[PDB]
């Protein structure tokens, strides 16, 4: 076994805000004037050898629909018409490539790698970690003469209670924990919002304890070898420190949720009041 | 001889024996011949030899094997520490129930099992991909939206119509590429413009989180250990099932009094040498490779081809370690087991395993 | 090495000529108007 | 129409007719399809620099 | 249609995935740069005579 530190998961999804970010209010209304602009210029050189018709026509080709029946029909309301589409790709082109990026650098964080990530050269207040008071761990801290600094943030909110650190980190409180492993690797494995830090921090083993030269030292160590070239301990493991058996991780594409896209809804809901708000309008009008 | 552990090298045709930081080792081998032998275990002996009394040379073996038993006449690296004709014997050399009979062991410094080799394959990029990239909740939201919608467009037309109306409405969100008709009347074209400028983003939406799932890429080849289907059933899955060990091992000694079920399949797959094995990998003349990972560890971080790794590692055979001979029923024992524990003490392990432990492909 | 960036949002400066072109097409237009206003003589 | 159709050919158009030559614009079409894909693929690079 | 859809947003999603791993080769960073405590043969490298 080994030390090792303990982390709680990210809960990935939570990276989306809306669908009007990508770009800024600035180049929405501007591009919303444009359009009129281009309108307009068409109708006065049609004009000057279907207004409405014109300005539906051009208003429409950025959303790819077909409504509207309309055309060019001089010479340089066609030469126009063409490099008016070719920005329109443009838009929605460079649409996709940011909304692509927002979703590629979508790195919330790497999780902290064993005792040397230099975040616990000197930690800020943002990760809070500790070990149990009077745990003999610390004496691998003392004894070693290196980690004297961390001695000292680690004693800022040591948690005097082994079986609460669990809670400490289940609060939010604690977010990393050092310990050891064994039974860390078991921990985690109750339910998959708590992980480790894969890192192995010291190496060493467990083993039997008996009075200076028993009878039975040299004796009993050969069955626990024996046994262990079997199948014993592995077997028994799998029975007792793989409960749930639960997988590590990914960086999880993070798939969207309704949660975060249906913003587009309300406008659908409000293009669907318009409706109404509009009906009558041009009935009258006629 | 060894895998790193343990390098011979020959002498320098100037200076005569060869460099420093490096113990001679020369004997009457062959027929008295010569080399210095740099390595792990080198330091890890020359550190002994500092707090304790002095040792003597060096000397290689004859009998070839790892230690062997044949005969009751065990053949060998401890062959030659049950007639004491060596006080002891040091390298890379596991620790069994047959080899810890005769002579004792001190206690074991580097942990070790047997474990499983093979290129990583790329074989899969996404198993089934084109639904990931969405929640169940927008999808029922599109369609009910389009199911209210329709009815919306039909009951603004009363201030063809009802069946195509919605075949349109459908057939615009998938690139509205269907060649289609009748839309008319100038108070509900804005609604569909309006559906028509959700359909694009939605669409570009939907490709941009789809161009991520690919850049994700965590292959495995996740088959189990040595309670596996495929071991289990060597041919009846795939023909080129081949495994692959190197017998006079105490891996083979294991792997045989446990499973002969399967150690008689394995027999055609003996090999010569230890790199053969690697190289008949990396052509893929051998499906999979098993061994001790004591040195499966160390060979990956050391090819560029970073295929060449473990399946998940520690699940592996058995958990052993190696240790140190020494002749039975003496008293160095004593001093020699606090003496690696104090090195434990000192943290000076993962210093020279930092010497030369490391690899590129430990990221 | 260098981080890199979060994947800002978009604004007018990075889409510079994207309406620059534009306009010069429109003065194209505009040329091109002055030319039939001028052919009425063919 | 051609030049239209390289841009998503959104334009509304007319005038497609005659068995013979309807398949040539069935492969300018196909064309211009994994044009457009290739171009905003490789757009979709230039912002992660 | 629904199916088809799919085919081209696949290809753009492929297509954009062979530009972003499309990375040859990381310089090599000084002495310490692994590759440089044994060399293959397809990096070659030395000093001046003396
Ligand atoms: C295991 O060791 C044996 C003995 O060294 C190897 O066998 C021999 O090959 C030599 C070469 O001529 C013969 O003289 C011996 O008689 C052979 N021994 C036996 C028992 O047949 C054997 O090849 C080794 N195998 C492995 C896998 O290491
Ligand atoms: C992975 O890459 C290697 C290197 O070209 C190739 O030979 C192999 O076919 C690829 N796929 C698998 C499953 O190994």
């Amino acid at each position: 076994q080994g030390l090792t530190i303990l982390v709680k998961k990210e809960i990935p999804r939570s990276t989306l805000d809306s669908f009007m970010q990508p770009f800024q209010s600035t180049l929405w209304l501007l591009v919303g004037l444009s359009v009129h602009v281009v309108a307009v210029m068409l109708y006065l050189l049609d004009r000057f050898s279907t207004l409405s018709s014109a300005m539906w026509f051009s208003w429409g080709v950025l959303l790819n629909s077909g409504i509207g029946e309309g055309a060019p029909r001089s010479f340089s309301a066609r030469i126009l018409g063409m490099v008016w589409a070719g920005f329109a790709m443009i838009i929605v082109a460079s649409y996709t490539a940011n909304l692509a990026a927002f979703l590629v650098l979508d790195r919330p964080e790497e999780r902290i790698t064993g005792i040397n990530d230099p975040r616990l050269r000197n930690p800020s207040d943002k990760f809070i970690y500790a070990t149990v008071k009077q745990s003999s761990v610390d004496i691998y801290f003392r004894r070693q003469v290196e980690l004297s600094t961390m001695y000292r943030h680690m004693e800022k909110h040591n948690y005097e209670s082994a079986a609460e650190a669990i809670q400490a980190v289940r609060d939010n409180k604690l977010h990393a924990f050092i310990w050891d492993s064994a039974v860390l690797e078991f921990e985690a494995s109750q339910k998959c919002d708590l992980v480790t830090t894969g890192e192995l921090f010291f190496r060493s083993g467990f083993g039997i304890g008996m009075r200076k030269d028993s009878p039975w030292k040299q004796q009993v160590s050969l069955s626990i070898l024996k046994s262990h070239e079997n199948g014993f301990m592995e077997d028994l493991d799998k029975t007792w420190v793989r409960y749930q058996e639960c997988d590590s991780r990914s960086n999880a594409p993070a798939t969207l949720t309704c949660e975060n896209m249906a913003g587009v809804f309300m406008l659908v809901a409000g293009g669907i009041v318009a409706g109404i708000f509009l009906i009558f309008i041009e009935i009258a009008y006629k | 001889e060894e895998a790193p552990f343990v390098i011979v090298e020959s002498v320098d045709p100037l200076s005569g024996t060869c460099m420093r930081n490096t113990v001679p080792c020369q004997k009457r081998i062959i027929s008295y011949i010569k080399k210095c032998c740099k390595g792990f275990c080198i330091d890890i002996l020359k550190k002994i030899s500092k707090s304790v009394k002095f040792t003597y040379d060096l000397y290689l073996v004859t009998n070839g094997k790892h230690g062997k038993k044949i005969n009751g006449t065990w053949n060998g690296m401890i062959g030659e520490v049950v007639m004491k004709r060596a006080y002891m014997a040091v390298g890379s050399l596991t620790i069994n129930e047959e080899r810890s009979e005769v002579v004792d062991f001190s206690v074991p410094f580097i942990e070790t099992g047997i474990s499983v080799m093979v290129s990583r394959s790329n074989g899969t990029v996404s198993p089934s991909a084109f639904l990931e990239p969405f929640s169940a909740c927008v999808w029922v939201m599109m369609f009910v939206m389009l199911l209210i919608v329709s009815a919306v467009a039909v009951f603004v037309f009363e201030y063809f119509t009802i069946g195509k109306a919605i075949w349109l409405l459908w057939g615009l969100v998938f690139n509205n590429s269907v060649p289609v008709q009748n839309p008319k009347g100038t108070t509900s074209k804005i609604m569909v413009s309006v559906w028509a400028f959700f359909a694009v983003i939605f669409l570009a939406s939907y490709t941009a989180n789809l161009a991520a799932f690919m850049i994700q890429e965590e292959y495995v080849d996740q088959v189990s250990g040595l309670s596996d289907k495929k071991f289990q059933r060597p041919n009846d899955f795939s023909p080129p099932f081949r495994f692959g060990t190197v017998p006079n091992g105490s891996t083979e000694r294991n792997i045989r009094n446990n499973y002969a079920e399967m150690h008689a399949y394995m027999g055609k797959f003996n090999q010569r040498g230890v790199d053969d094995a690697l190289l008949s990998l990396k052509t893929g003349k051998l499906d999979a490779f098993i061994y001790d990972a004591a040195v499966l560890n160390y060979m990956a971080g050391r090819d560029e081809g970073c295929k060449l790794v473990t399946i998940g590692s520690g699940k592996v055979f058995a958990s052993t370690g190696y240790g140190i001979a020494i002749q039975k029923d003496s008293g160095w024992k004593r001093q020699v087991d606090l003496a690696i524990l104090q090195l434990f003490g000192d943290g000076e392990m993962e210093e020279l395993e930092a010497l030369w432990l490391t690899g590129i492909c430990h990221n | 090495e260098k981080n890199e960036v979060m994947s800002s949002q978009l604004d007018i400066d990075n889409m510079a000529g994207v309406f620059y072109m534009l306009g010069a097409a429109m003065a194209l237009s505009l040329i091109t108007f002055i030319s039939e206003h001028l052919f009425y003589w063919q």
